[PDB]
């Protein structure tokens, strides 16, 4: 469904990249190369917090906390259920 | 993940109290009393708690 007055800027062109590979939209949103990878990203952090969730006890959306490692650690990367899984979120 | 730490410059950790090697150089080892010897009462004419 378009506005009244949408269809004459519906128009072909203007990827960084792509071209028409990714050149559509779905319902109002537009897709591109770059909505593929926010998609991939914000699904992949999402399911991996309600997994963090669902191992530390409480679905409460008031009570999820996942946390980062312990100062010891330093710079480098901890185990996944000791601060791995904030880490990967991060990025 | 809650905040609770104490930050400190790295420089600053490795300079030590000046005072601890004044203490090292004014200090000295006990003496163990030997059998009957004589006190500081009988030797000058001091207060009773160091007597």
């Amino acid at each position: 469904a378009l506005l009244s007055f949408e269809r004459k800027y519906r128009v072909r062109g203007g990827t960084l990249i792509g071209g028409d590979l990714f050149d559509f939209w779905v319902g109002p949103f537009y897709v591109g190369f770059f909505g593929v990878t926010t998609a991939f990203f914000a699904l992949l952090g999402t399911i991996l917090i309600f997994w963090g969730a669902s191992q530390q006890g409480t679905f409460n959306p008031w009570l999820i906390n996942i946390a980062p490692p312990d100062l010891s650690y330093g710079l480098g990367m901890a185990p996944l259920m000791e601060g791995g899984l904030w880490q990967i979120i991060t990025i | 993940g809650t905040g609770m730490s104490v930050p400190e410059f790295v420089s600053d950790l490795d300079t030590p109290d000046p005072t601890i090697e004044v203490f090292l150089a004014s200090t000295s080892d006990p003496v163990i009393p030997e059998e009957g010897a004589q006190t500081a009462g009988e030797a000058y004419e001091n207060v009773d708690p160091v007597l």
